[PDB]
């Protein structure tokens, strides 16, 4: 379900 | 909270199935991070060729599991930095899918 791009955002992005 | 990494590793589900040993959070805009996929091409740590290094320094926070940390009671040390990020990019659109390193 969760895309690779979305997993990257969840794991690594905190704007 | 009194520990950014403890809070974020938990809320982003990075302590669900185990304690992720190390993780980096990047504080820049999504656009700035996605743009890195068009910046400096460098080798990935695994030998693949699809990694990109940011031309600019970026605000980041490193999270590293402590020695006493034991799943399911995970615990982290928080370290702030300003560094160039290296990400692996894939797909169409070509976007970041892995965090490889900071330098």
């Amino acid at each position: 379900k969760e895309t690779a791009a979305a997993k990257f955002e969840r794991q690594h992005m905190d704007s | 909270s009194s520990n950014y990494c403890n809070q974020m590793m938990k809320s982003r589900n990075l302590t669900k199935d185990r304690c992720k040993p190390v993780n980096t959070f990047v504080h820049e805009s999504l656009a700035d991070v996605q743009a890195v996929c068009s910046q400096k091409n460098v080798a990935c740590k695994n030998g693949q060729t699809n990694c990109y290094q940011s031309y600019s320094t970026m605000s980041i926070t490193d999270c590293r599991e402590t020695g006493s940390s034991k799943y399911p009671n995970c615990a982290y040390k928080t370290t702030q930095a300003n560094k160039h990020i290296i990400v692996a990019c894939e797909g169409n659109p070509y976007v970041p899918v892995h965090f490889d390193a900071s330098v």
